[PDB]
C-alpha cells in the first residue's frame, strides 16, 4: 500500500526515474477484522494529501440519478484537493445490499457502477487522485471495476 | 363631428401603445363586464371590458391588456407551445417514393389512408364510408419507416407536425398532455393536416398496476393522445402517422382500431428489394457498369435497408481507401462484410 | 356616420376606466372594515363602498377591490373556471342512442343512475332509497364507453361536464386538486349536473406507497375528488360517469360503492351485438348485391366496435382499390380478414375492477 | 448608464409579420408575458418564433436576438482540454484506428475527397470490446487529434432524477452540436442508458429506454442530424438496442479485440 | 456592529434599500431542536424505568 | 445583426486554483547559503527596488481620481449595495453573459472589468 | 393593529344548516368505534375536569383509519350532527395552493380558529395529501407540503392540555402516514375501522333496510350468512340496489328476488381462488 | 442522554427532517456536523422491523466513529426486535461495543412498572398491584402502562373519581385478551 500511496508523494524520484507512473488504483479484500480499514486508517495517518473516504453503501441513493452524481461529486471534489486519497470503503455494499429507498433497482446500481468505471479510469484527465477500495467480498464486485 | 372622431382616435392611439400585457379572459359577466387573468398570475374584474366587442371573447381566450389599466386592448391569437410549434416542419423534405424500394404495397397503404382522404375526399362520401384514421407503422429497424415519412412530407401540400416519443416526456405534471392537445389543436387550425410521432413506444408503453413506483406521467400523456385519436370530440380532420419498433411494447389501447386504423408491417427487404436499395443510394456515386446488384442481394440475406444503404456508404470508403475513382463490385462486395460486422475469427480450419 | 360617432366616443370613456382587483372576502371587521384575500395574493384590512349592499358581503363572497385604495367595488358571483366551462359548453356531436348496439342492457343501466333520479325523484324516495350517484363505464378498448357518454350527453336534457382526466392535471402547486374543486362546486351550482370524467385512470389510478413528488400531487387530486363524491359535505343532484378501459389499476376507494356505486361493463360485442354494430356502421355504404352480415359476425370474434367500423372502413377501401363506386360481400370479406390479422397485435384486454 | 440591462425572453408568436407593425408577443422567464415591437436597431427577418431574445425594461422591446439555453452541464460535457494521448500510444490496433479515423477524422481534415465523388461518409463509430482494451484510450486519441468541438458524453450522466431529463439533455447535446461546423459526440459507456427496449409488467428502465429513444431519434429521425460524427463505446455490446446497433446511428461496429 | 458577533445561521435585520445588516435578531430554533420537536421522542429518567 | 464571437478560447474556468498569484517568487536554487544564491537574491531584491521606484513614480503624478485606494474606493461605487447574488447561465461575449436570480429570472447583462474573468464557468 | 383572533380565517366552521343528517342511530354496528371516539372526543369535550382527577391525559387527536366505506367519515357526520362544540371540517388536499405560504397559513388558521371557539373539533378527512412520509426538496409541492405537514405537529405540539379542541383526522391509507403525526399528543388514539363482521353485518343490514319499504318475505339472514369480505358502503349498495329493481318493476315495496339479484350485482366477486389450494 | 446531559438525536431516516440535517442531504453522515456542534451526544436509531436502513446506517455511522471522527463523546445507539436478523458487519467483533438484551419484564419487574405507571392516576388505597402483575403473562411495559391508561377509562366510564382494583382487572382482561 505504501508504493501507491505513500511513495509516491513522499519519494516521487524513484518512479521518475523507474520511467513508470505509480499503481493506479489499490483494492484491499479479505475476511473481517482482518485490518483492511486499520490499513487505511494508518495510511490517511502518515499522508500529506487529502484523504476522502466513502462507504459503499453511502453510494445507494434515493433517487434516480443521485447515485452516479454522487461519485461524480466525489471525485470531483478530490480533483480540487489534489493530492488526494479516495478511500471506497465497503464497496462490495453497493451491490450486495438492497435496499427500498433506492427507486431503481440493481439497474440504478449499474449505473453508478458505470459512473465509478469513468471516474477509476475513464475519458477525463485524472490527477493525483489515489484511490483505495476494501471488500470483504472480492468475488462479488464487477470484475470490470477492479481491472 | 369628423374631426373630433378623429381627434379621439388619437387619443386611442396613446393609450393603445405597445407593450401589451398579455391576459387570459376568464368570464363574461352581466352586471358587458369581464374578468381577467393577467400573465403576472393577477385576477381583475373590468367594469368595462375594454377596446373590443363582448361578443367576440370567450373564457380562456388570449387578449393583450394594457399594461396600467388592465383593459381589454386587442385580442391575440390562440397560443401553442414553442414546442409544439417548433416541431412543425417548413423546409418540405425532398424525398420521393421511388427513393423506397421494396415498400410498394406499404407505400399504397399509406397514401391511400392519408392522401387519398385528403385530395380525393369524393371517394369516401360518395361510397358513404369513413377514411381510416391514424396509421401505425411497424418493423424491424432500418425498413424505412421514417424514410416514407419524410416521402410523405415531401409529396404533400398539407400541414406536417414531425414528432418523436420522448418530446412528449416531461418534468411537470400535465406539461406533456398539453403539448399533445395544442399539436393537435395547431394541426387542427391548419387542416388538413399530417401528425408523425416517430418512436411510439416511448410514450405508448402498456399501463401497469403497481403498488409502489409507476410512470403514471407518461401514460397521463398518452391518455391524452388517445384522446387526440379518437376521444369526446371526433377530430377527423387531422391524419396521424405513427412509427414503432416494437408493436408488442405498444398499450393494447393505443392499438386501437378507431386510433390506428391501419397497422402497416415494414418487412426486411427481399432479394428484390435490396437490389433495389442499393441501386437507389447509388445514384450519386460512380459505380462501374459491371457492378451484379442481383449478387449483392443474394450476399445481403437478414439485411434492412439501413444495412443495404450502409454497403454503398461502405463500399465508397474502399474505393477511397484504395485510391479508385469509380466503385467496382469486388467494393460492394468487400464492403459487405464490414456491414455484416462479422466477430474476428481464425476458422480457416473449416473445410 | 352618426352611430360610428357612438361607438367612438364610447371607447374614449371606456379607456378612462381601470380594473378592479378580484379577491375574496374573509370576514366583516366593523361596518366600514372588511378582510379580504385576493385570489392569488395577501390578505387586507380594507374598505367598502358606502353604496354597497354590505348584507352581501358574506364571508367567501368574490369581489372586486379598487387597485390603489383596495376598497371592495361590488360583489361578484362564483367564479366560473374556464377549464370547466369548456368542460361544459363541449359539442358530445349529437349522437342518439340509435348509434350504439349491442349496449342495450348497459344503457338501461347507465339511464337508470342519471335520467330517472333527476326526473321523478319521489319514486326512490317512496321505495326508501338514496339513487345511485356515480357510475364507471369500463370494458376493452373501443367498445363504446365514450361513444354511449357522447349519445347520454347529447339526449339528456341536463348539465354536463365533460372532461378527461389528463385535461385537467396542472403543474402548479394544487392546481389539479383546485379544478376539482371547481368541477363540483360548478356541479353543485348548477344542479341537476352530471360529470362525465374519461381516462379515470389518468388522475384515478391507486395511490402509491413510494412514489415521486409528481405522483404524490396527482394522489391529492384524486383523494380531493374522492372527498367530493362521498366525503363530508353530501352530494345533492350531481352525478359522475367514469370511463376507462383499465379499471384495475383505480384506487379501491375510486371503486368504492359508495363512490362509484354501479360498474358497467361495456364487454366486446357477442354475435347478437356484432350484427347490431355491423348494420349501423355499414349503412350509409353503398352496397348492390347480398351481404351476409352473419359472415361477418362468425369471422369478428373478439372484435370491439372499433373493429366492425374498420371493416366498413376497410370494405369500402378495397372498393377505391380497385376503382369501383359500391362495395360487395367480398370486398366486406377481406375487410374483416384483413382487421382480424391486425388484431395478433393486441395484448391483453380483460381488465376488471378489483 | 450607456448599456442598459436586458432581461431574456422567448418570443412566441410574430402578429401580421407581413404588415409593416408586426407585434411580437414574448415569454419573460418567470415574470408575464407582453405583447411588444422590435426596436429600431434589429432587422425584422432576425427574430423567429420560438427563439430567445433581450428585452428592455421600460416597454420590453426585442432588442438582441440570444443563443438558445442550454443546460450547464450539457456545456461541460464537451471537451476543452484535449487529452495527453495520440495514436502512437495505441499498439495492435492498427486495422482497428484506421477505420476509426476514416470516419471520425478523415472527413472533417479533408472533406474534398468525399463531395468530389459524392460519397456520404458514415456518422457513427461503435467501439466495442473487454475492459481495458484501448475503447476510451483510442476515443482520448480522437479528441486530441480532431480540431472540431469534441462532446464527452458518459451514459451514466444520462440518467436523472426526473422523469424525461435524460431524454431532453440529449436533445440540448444535439441542439448544442448543431450549432457547430463540425462536431464530435463520445458517449462513453453508451450500455448504461443503450440497453435493449424491454416489457416486465412493471416500468422496469422505461424513463432511461425513453433516453435512448430520443437519441436514437436524433442520430436518424425525420430530421437531418447534421455534421455530428458520434462515438460510442461500451464494453457490453450484447445489451444495446437494435435499433442503436443499426447502420445510420452505428455504422461502424469496430471490435476492440484482445491483441494478438 | 460587530462583525464578529456576525455568527453563521444567524438572524439579521437588513436595510430596506442599502439591505444593511444592521441588528442582529434573536436566534431562530436550533436545527436539532427543530428535528428533535418533530420525532418527539418522550422525555425518560431513570425513576420511570422498571425492571 | 451578426453573433457576438468571444475571444476567450472555451467556456470554462482556469484549471489553476488556489495559486501564489503575483506573489509567485521564482524557485532559487540551490538552496544552500551560498554567494549566488546571495547573488540570485540580489537580482529579485534589485528589481522590486526598480519595481518600487517606478510604480510610486506614476502614482505621485497619477491624478486625485485615479489612486490605488480612490479605484478600490470606486469599485464599489459601480458594485454598489447589496451584491445580489445570481447563477451564471451563459457566457455570450467577453463582457456579456446570461445569469439567473434567485427568482428564475434571467438577465442579458453585461460584465464588468474588475470581475475575474478567469473565474466564469456556467453554473 | 392586531386583529381579532376569530378573524382572519379562510376556513370557516359549520353553521347550523351545514350540520349533516347523519345520526348515531344511522350508523350501525360500530358501538367499538363510536365509544372509542366518544370517550376521546366527545366526552373530553365536556368532562375535562374528570379526566384531570381521574389522571387520564385526554388524547388531543384521534386518527381514523381502515378499508375504504367502513363508516370513517360517516362517523364524523354523525359526530358533527351530535356536539355541542364547534366543528371544523376541511380536506388535507384544499391544504396544498399555488399561492407559498397560504398553505401553512391557514393550518395554522384553523386551529387559531378551533382555540377561539373552544370547544371546537378539527376533523381533517384524506390526511395523506398533507402527511406522506416522503418529500422531495427539490420540488415546490413537497416543499410546501413539507411546510404544511410541520406547521401541523407545530399547531398540535403548542396546544397545552388546557385548551379544549380535539383533532380527528381520517384515512383509508395510514401506512402511507409519516410517522410524526402518530407520536403521542399529535394523534395518540389510533382507531381502526375494519370491514364489518358477521355481527357487524346484521346491524348494517337491519339500519339501512329499516328506511326502506321491505316485504315479510325477505330474510337478511340470507346474505349476512354470506361468507363475503364486503364494507358497509358494499351493504348500503345491495340495498341501494334493492331498491331500484323494485323502482323498476315500478314497485314501492322490495322484494326478496330483489335482494338476490342486487347482492350478486354488487359483490360481482370473481373466485379468485382455485380449490387445489385447500 | 437526560441524565449524562448528553444530546439525543433520534435518527428515523424520516424525509420530513432532512431540512434540519442539512440542504444536501445525499449521505447520512451529514447529521455529524450537528452532532459535533451538541457534543457529548447519543444518536439514537430504533428498527421498527429489502435490507434494514436503520442496520444500514449504524454502519455508516459506526465506520465513521472507529478512527475517522476527531470529536470524541458521540456515541451510537441502535434498538432493534432481534439480535440475529442484524447483519453480519454489525455483529463483528469490534464494531458494537456493547449488545444490552431487554427481555419481557417477569412477576417482580412488571409489578414495578405497575407501580411507576400508575403513580400517575387517582388510586383507591389498597390496589393489589401484585395480583394484577400475576394476570399480565408474558406482557411488555407498553402493554402494562396501557393496562393502566385503560384501567382509568374503566373509572371515567362509571363516572368515578378514584381508580378501583375493579377496573385494573378488567383493564388487564381487555388488553391482554381481547387485544
Ligand atoms: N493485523 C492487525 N494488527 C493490528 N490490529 C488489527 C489487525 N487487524 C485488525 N486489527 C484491529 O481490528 C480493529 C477492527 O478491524 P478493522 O476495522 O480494521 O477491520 P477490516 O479488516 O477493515 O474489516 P471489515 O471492514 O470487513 O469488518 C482495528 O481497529 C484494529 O485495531
Ligand atoms: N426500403 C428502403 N428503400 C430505400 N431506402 C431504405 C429502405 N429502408 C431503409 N432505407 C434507408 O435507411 C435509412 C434509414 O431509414 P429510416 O430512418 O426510415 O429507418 P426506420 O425503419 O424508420 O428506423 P427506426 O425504426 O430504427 O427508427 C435511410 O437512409 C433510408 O434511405
Ligand atoms: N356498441 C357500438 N355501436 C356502434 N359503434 C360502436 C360501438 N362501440 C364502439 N363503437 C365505435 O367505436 C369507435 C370508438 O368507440 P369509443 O370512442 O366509444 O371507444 P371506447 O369504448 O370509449 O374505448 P377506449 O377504451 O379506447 O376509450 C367509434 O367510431 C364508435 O362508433
Ligand atoms: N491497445 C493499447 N495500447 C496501449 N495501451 C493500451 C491499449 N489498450 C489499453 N491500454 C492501456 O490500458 C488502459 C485501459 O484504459 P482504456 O480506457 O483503454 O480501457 P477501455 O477499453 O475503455 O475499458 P473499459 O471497458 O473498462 O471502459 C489505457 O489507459 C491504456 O493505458
Ligand atoms: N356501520 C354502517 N352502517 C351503515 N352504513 C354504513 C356503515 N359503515 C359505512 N356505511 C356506509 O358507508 C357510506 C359512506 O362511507 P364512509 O364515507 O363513511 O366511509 P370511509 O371509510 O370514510 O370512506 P373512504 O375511506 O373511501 O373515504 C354510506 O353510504 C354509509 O351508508
Ligand atoms: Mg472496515
Ligand atoms: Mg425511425
Ligand atoms: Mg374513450
Ligand atoms: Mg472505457
Ligand atoms: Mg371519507
Amino acid at each position: 500500500i505504501k508504493e501507491s500511496v505513500e511513495l509516491p508523494l513522499t519519494h516521487p524520484e524513484y518512479y521518475e526515474e523507474m520511467g513508470i507512473k505509480p499503481p493506479k488504483g489499490v483494492i484491499l479484500y479479505g475476511p473481517p477484522g482482518t485490518g483492511k480499514t486499520l490499513l487505511a486508517k494508518a495510511v490517511a495517518n502518515q499522508t500529506s494529501a487529502t484523504f476522502l473516504r466513502v462507504v459503499g453503501s453511502e453510494l445507494i441513493q434515493k433517487y434516480l440519478g443521485d447515485g452516479p452524481k454522487l461519485v461524480r461529486e466525489l471525485f470531483r471534489v478530490a480533483e480540487e484537493h489534489a493530492p488526494s486519497i479516495v478511500f471506497i470503503d465497503e464497496i462490495d455494499a453497493i451491490g450486495t445490499k438492497r435496499y427500498d429507498s433506492n427507486s431503481g433497482g440493481e439497474r440504478e446500481i449499474q449505473r453508478t457502477m458505470l459512473e465509478l468505471l469513468n471516474q477509476l479510469d475513464g475519458f477525463d484527465s485524472r490527477g493525483d487522485v489515489k484511490v483505495i477500495m476494501a471488500t470483504n467480498r472480492i468475488e462479488t464486485l464487477d470484475p470490470a471495476l477492479i481491472r | 363631428m369628423k374631426d373630433k372622431i378623429k381627434e379621439n382616435s388619437e387619443k386611442i392611439k396613446v393609450n393603445k401603445t405597445l407593450p401589451y400585457l398579455v391576459s387570459n379572459v376568464i368570464e363574461l359577466l352581466d352586471v358587458k363586464c369581464a374578468v381577467i387573468k393577467t400573465s403576472t398570475r393577477q385576477t381583475y374584474f373590468l367594469p368595462v371590458i375594454g377596446l373590443v366587442d363582448a361578443e367576440k371573447l370567450k373564457p380562456g381566450d388570449l387578449v393583450g391588456v394594457n399594461k396600467d389599466s388592465y383593459l381589454i386592448l386587442e385580442t391575440l391569437p390562440t397560443e401553442y407551445d414553442s414546442r409544439v410549434k417548433a416541431m412543425e416542419v417548413d423546409e418540405r423534405p425532398t424525398e420521393q417514393y421511388s427513393d423506397i424500394g421494396g415498400l410498394d404495397k406499404q407505400i399504397q397503404e399509406l397514401v391511400e389512408a392519408i392522401v387519398l382522404p385528403m385530395n380525393h375526399k369524393e371517394k369516401f362520401e360518395n361510397l358513404g364510408i369513413q377514411p381510416p384514421k391514424g396509421v401505425l407503422m411497424y418493423g424491424p429497424p432500418g425498413t424505412g419507416k421514417t424514410l416514407l415519412a419524410r416521402a410523405c412530407a415531401a409529396q404533400t401540400k398539407a400541414t406536417f407536425l414531425k414528432l418523436a416519443g420522448p418530446q412528449l416526456v416531461q418534468m411537470f405534471i400535465g406539461d406533456g398532455a398539453k403539448l399533445v392537445r395544442d399539436a393537435f389543436a395547431l394541426a387542427k387550425e391548419k387542416a388538413p393536416s399530417i401528425i408523425f410521432i416517430d418512436e411510439l413506444d416511448a410514450i405508448g408503453t402498456k399501463r401497469f398496476d403497481s403498488e409502489k413506483a409507476g410512470d403514471r406521467e407518461v401514460q397521463r400523456t398518452m391518455l391524452e393522445l388517445l384522446n387526440q385519436l379518437d376521444g369526446f370530440q371526433p377530430n377527423t380532420q387531422v391524419k396521424v402517422i405513427a412509427a414503432t419498433n416494437r408493436v408488442d411494447i405498444l398499450d393494447p389501447a393505443l392499438l386501437r382500431s378507431g386510433r390506428l386504423d391501419r397497422k402497416i408491417e415494414f418487412p426486411m427487404p427481399n432479394e428484390e428489394a435490396r437490389a433495389r436499395i442499393m441501386q437507389i443510394h447509388s445514384r450519386k456515386m460512380n459505380v462501374s457498369p459491371d457492378v451484379n446488384y442481383e449478387e449483392l442481394a443474394r450476399c445481403t440475406d437478414d439485411f434492412n435497408g439501413a444495412q443495404c444503404k450502409a454497403v454503398c456508404v461502405e463500399a465508397g470508403m474502399i474505393a477511397l481507401r484504395r485510391g479508385a475513382t469509380e466503385l467496382t463490385h469486388e467494393d460492394y462486395m468487400e464492403g459487405i462484410l464490414e456491414v455484416q460486422a462479422k466477430k474476428k475469427a481464425n476458422l480457416q480450419y473449416y473445410a | 356616420l352618426t352611430k360610428q360617432y357612438e361607438k367612438s366616443e364610447n371607447d374614449l370613456k371606456a379607456l378612462q376606466s381601470v380594473g378592479q382587483i378580484v379577491g375574496e372576502v374573509l370576514k366583516q371587521l366593523t361596518e366600514e372594515k372588511f378582510i379580504v384575500k385576493a385570489t392569488n395574493g395577501p390578505r387586507y384590512v380594507v374598505g367598502c363602498r358606502r353604496q354597497l349592499d354590505k348584507s352581501k358581503l358574506k364571508p367567501g363572497t368574490r369581489v372586486a377591490l379598487d387597485m390603489t385604495t383596495l376598497t371592495i367595488m361590488r360583489y361578484l358571483p362564483r367564479e366560473v373556471d374556464p377549464l370547466v366551462y369548456n368542460m361544459s359548453h363541449e359539442d358530445p356531436g349529437n349522437v342518439s342512442y340509435s348509434e350504439i348496439g349491442g349496449l342495450s342492457e348497459q344503457i338501461r343501466e347507465l339511464r337508470e343512475v342519471i335520467e330517472l333520479p333527476l326526473t321523478n325523484p319521489e319514486l326512490f324516495q317512496r321505495v326508501g332509497i338514496i339513487p345511485p350517484k356515480g357510475c364507471l363505464l369500463y370494458g376493452p378498448p373501443g367498445t363504446g364507453k365514450t361513444l354511449l357518454a357522447r349519445a347520454v350527453a347529447s339526449q339528456l336534457d341536463c348539465n354536463f361536464l365533460k372532461v378527461v382526466s389528463s385535461s385537467i392535471v396542472d403543474k402548479y402547486i394544487g392546481e389539479s386538486a383546485r379544478l376539482i374543486r371547481e368541477m363540483f362546486n360548478y356541479a353543485r351550482d348548477h344542479q341537476p349536473c352530471i360529470i362525465f370524467m374519461d381516462e379515470i385512470d389518468a388522475i384515478g389510478g391507486r395511490r402509491f406507497s413510494e412514489g415521486t413528488s409528481a405522483d404524490r400531487e396527482i394522489q391529492r387530486t384524486l383523494m380531493e375528488l374522492l372527498n367530493q363524491m362521498d366525503g363530508f359535505d353530501t352530494l345533492h343532484r350531481v352525478k359522475m360517469i367514469m370511463a376507462t378501459n383499465r379499471p384495475d389499476t383505480l384506487d379501491p376507494a375510486l371503486l368504492r360503492p359508495g363512490r362509484l356505486d354501479r360498474k358497467i361493463h361495456i364487454d366486446l360485442p357477442n354475435e347478437q351485438a356484432r350484427l347490431d354494430i355491423l348494420k349501423i356502421h355499414a349503412g350509409p355504404i353503398t352496397k348492390h348485391g347480398e351481404i351476409d352480415y352473419e359472415a361477418i359476425v362468425k369471422l369478428s370474434d373478439g372484435f370491439n366496435g372499433a373493429d366492425l367500423r374498420n371493416v366498413c372502413t376497410e370494405a369500402g377501401m378495397f372498393a377505391i382499390r380497385a376503382d369501383h363506386d359500391f362495395v360487395v360481400q367480398e370486398d366486406f370479406m377481406k375487410a374483416v380478414r384483413k382487421v382480424a390479422d391486425s388484431k395478433k397485435l393486441e395484448s391483453k384486454l380483460d381488465y376488471k375492477p378489483v | 448608464q450607456s448599456e442598459q440591462p436586458l432581461q431574456v425572453a422567448r418570443c412566441t408568436k410574430i402578429i401580421n409579420a407581413d404588415s409593416e407593425d408586426p407585434k411580437y408577443i414574448i415569454n419573460v422567464k418567470q415574470f408575464a408575458k407582453f405583447v411588444v415591437d422590435l426596436s429600431d436597431q434589429v432587422a425584422p427577418t432576425d427574430i423567429e418564433e420560438g427563439m430567445r431574445v433581450g428585452v428592455d425594461r421600460n416597454k420590453y422591446q426585442i432588442h438582441i436576438p440570444l443563443p438558445p439555453k442550454i443546460d450547464p452541464t450539457v456545456t461541460m460535457m464537451q471537451v476543452e482540454e484535449k487529452p495527453d494521448v495520440t495514436y502512437s500510444d495505441v499498439g495492435g490496433c492498427k486495422e482497428q484506428i484506421e477505420k476509426l479515423r476514416e470516419v471520425v477524422e478523415t472527413p472533417l481534415l479533408h472533406p474534398e475527397r468525399f463531395v468530389n465523388l459524392g460519397i456520404e461518409p458514415p456518422k457513427g463509430v461503435l467501439l466495442f470490446g473487454p475492459p481495458g482494451t484501448g475503447k476510451t484510450l483510442c476515443a482520448r486519441a480522437v479528441a486530441n487529434r480532431t480540431d472540431a468541438c469534441f462532446i464527452r458524453v458518459i451514459g451514466s450522466e444520462l440518467v436523472q432524477k426526473y422523469v424525461g431529463e435524460g431524454a431532453r439533455m440529449v436533445r440540448e447535446l444535439f441542439e448544442m452540436a448543431r450549432t457547430k461546423k463540425a462536431c464530435l459526440i463520445f458517449f462513453d459507456e453508451i450500455d448504461a442508458i443503450g440497453g435493449a427496449r424491454f416489457d416486465d409488467g412493471a416500468g422496469g428502465d422505461n424513463e432511461v429506454q425513453r433516453t435512448m429513444l430520443e437519441l436514437i431519434n436524433q442520430l436518424d429521425g425525420f430530421d437531418p442530424r447534421g455534421n455530428i460524427k458520434v462515438l460510442m463505446a461500451t464494453n457490453r455490446p450484447d445489451t444495446l438496442d437494435p435499433a442503436l446497433m443499426r447502420p445510420g446511428r452505428l455504422d461502424r461496429k469496430i471490435e476492440f479485440s484482445l491483441p494478438d | 456592529i460587530d462583525i464578529n458577533d456576525v455568527t453563521p445561521n444567524c438572524r439579521v435585520a437588513l436595510r430596506n434599500d442599502s439591505y444593511t445588516l444592521h441588528k442582529i435578531l434573536p436566534n431562530k430554533v436550533d436545527p436539532l431542536v427543530s428535528l428533535m420537536m418533530v420525532e418527539k421522542v418522550p422525555d425518560s429518567t431513570y425513576e420511570m424505568i422498571g425492571g | 445583426y451578426e453573433p457576438p464571437v468571444p475571444t476567450r478560447v472555451g467556456k470554462k474556468k482556469k484549471k489553476t486554483k488556489g495559486p501564489d498569484a503575483a506573489s509567485k517568487l521564482p524557485l532559487v536554487t540551490p538552496h544552500t547559503q551560498c554567494r549566488l544564491k546571495l547573488l540570485k537574491l540580489e537580482r529579485i531584491k534589485d528589481y522590486l527596488l526598480m519595481e518600487e521606484e517606478f510604480i510610486r513614480n506614476q502614482e505621485q503624478m497619477k491624478p486625485l481620481e485615479e489612486k490605488q485606494e480612490e479605484e478600490r474606493s470606486k469599485v464599489d461605487d459601480l458594485r454598489g449595495t447589496p451584491m445580489s447574488v445570481g447563477t451564471l447561465e451563459e457566457i455570450i461575449d467577453d463582457n456579456h453573459a446570461i445569469v439567473s436570480t434567485s427568482v428564475g429570472s434571467e438577465h442579458y447583462v453585461s460584465i464588468l472589468s474588475f470581475v475575474d474573468k478567469d473565474l466564469l464557468e456556467p453554473g | 393593529d392586531v386583529l381579532p383572533p376569530e378573524a382572519d380565517s379562510s376556513i370557516m366552521m359549520l353553521t347550523s344548516d351545514q350540520k349533516p343528517d347523519v345520526m348515531y342511530a344511522d350508523i350501525g354496528g360500530m358501538d367499538i368505534q363510536k365509544q372509542e371516539v366518544r370517550e376521546a372526543v366527545e366526552l373530553p369535550l365536556t368532562h375535562f375536569e374528570l379526566y384531570k382527577q381521574i389522571g387520564i391525559d385526554p388524547p388531543r387527536g384521534v386518527l381514523m383509519y381502515g378499508p375504504p366505506g367502513c363508516g370513517k367519515t360517516m362517523l364524523a357526520k354523525a359526530v358533527a350532527h351530535h356536539t355541542t362544540a364547534a366543528f371544523i371540517r376541511v380536506v388535507g388536499s384544499e391544504f396544498v395552493q399555488k399561492y407559498l405560504g397560504e398553505g401553512p397559513r391557514m393550518v395554522r388558521d384553523v386551529f387559531r380558529l378551533a382555540k377561539e371557539n373552544a370547544p371546537a373539533i378539527i376533523f381533517i378527512d384524506e390526511i395523506d395529501a398533507i402527511a406522506t412520509k416522503r418529500f422531495d426538496a427539490q420540488t415546490g409541492a413537497d416543499r410546501e407540503v413539507q411546510r404544511i405537514l410541520l406547521e401541523l405537529l407545530n399547531q398540535m405540539d403548542g396546544f397545552d392540555q388546557n385548551v379544549n379542541v380535539k383533532v380527528i383526522m381520517a384515512t383509508n391509507r395510514a401506512d402511507t402516514l409519516d410517522p410524526a403525526l402518530l407520536r403521542p399528543g399529535r394523534l395518540d388514539r389510533k382507531i381502526e375501522f375494519p370491514l364489518p363482521d358477521r355481527r357487524q353485518k346484521r346491524l348494517i343490514f337491519s339500519t339501512i333496510t329499516s328506511k326502506m319499504n321491505l316485504s315479510e318475505e325477505v330474510d337478511l339472514e340470507d346474505y349476512v350468512a354470506r361468507p363475503d369480505k364486503i364494507s358497509g358502503a358494499d351493504i348500503n349498495s345491495i340495498c341501494q340496489e334493492s331498491g331500484m329493481l323494485a323502482v323498476r318493476e315500478n314497485r314501492y315495496i322490495v322484494l326478496a328476488k330483489d335482494f338476490e339479484k342486487a347482492y350478486k350485482t354488487v359483490i360481482k366477486k370473481d373466485e379468485q381462488e382455485h380449490e387445489f389450494y385447500k | 442522554a437526560h441524565h449524562t446531559d448528553c444530546t439525543f438525536i433520534r435518527v428515523s431516516g424520516s424525509e420530513l427532517v432532512q431540512k434540519f440535517i442539512g440542504e444536501g442531504a445525499r449521505m447520512v453522515r451529514e447529521l455529524f456536523v450537528m452532532a459535533r456542534e451538541h457534543a457529548p451526544s447519543i444518536i439514537f436509531m430504533d428498527e421498527i422491523d429489502g435490507d434494514s436502513e436503520v442496520q444500514r446506517t449504524m454502519l455508516e455511522l459506526l465506520n465513521q466513529l472507529d478512527g475517522f471522527e476527531a470529536t470524541k463523546n458521540i456515541k451510537v445507539i441502535m434498538a432493534t426486535n432481534r439480535i440475529d436478523i442484524l447483519d453480519s458487519a454489525l455483529l463483528r467483533p469490534g464494531r458494537i461495543d456493547r449488545k444490552i438484551e431487554f427481555p419481557p419484564p417477569n412477576e417482580e419487574a412488571r409489578l414495578d412498572i405497575l407501580k411507576i405507571h400508575s403513580r400517575k392516576m387517582n388510586l383507591t388505597r389498597g390496589i393489589n398491584l401484585r395480583k394484577i402483575a400475576e394476570l399480565m403473562p408474558g406482557a411488555s411495559g407498553a402493554e402494562v402502562k396501557g393496562v393502566c391508561t385503560e384501567a382509568g377509562m374503566y373509572a371515567l366510564r362509571e363516572r368515578r373519581v378514584h381508580v378501583t382494583q375493579e377496573d385494573f382487572e378488567m383493564a388487564v382482561a381487555k388488553v391482554m385478551q381481547k387485544d
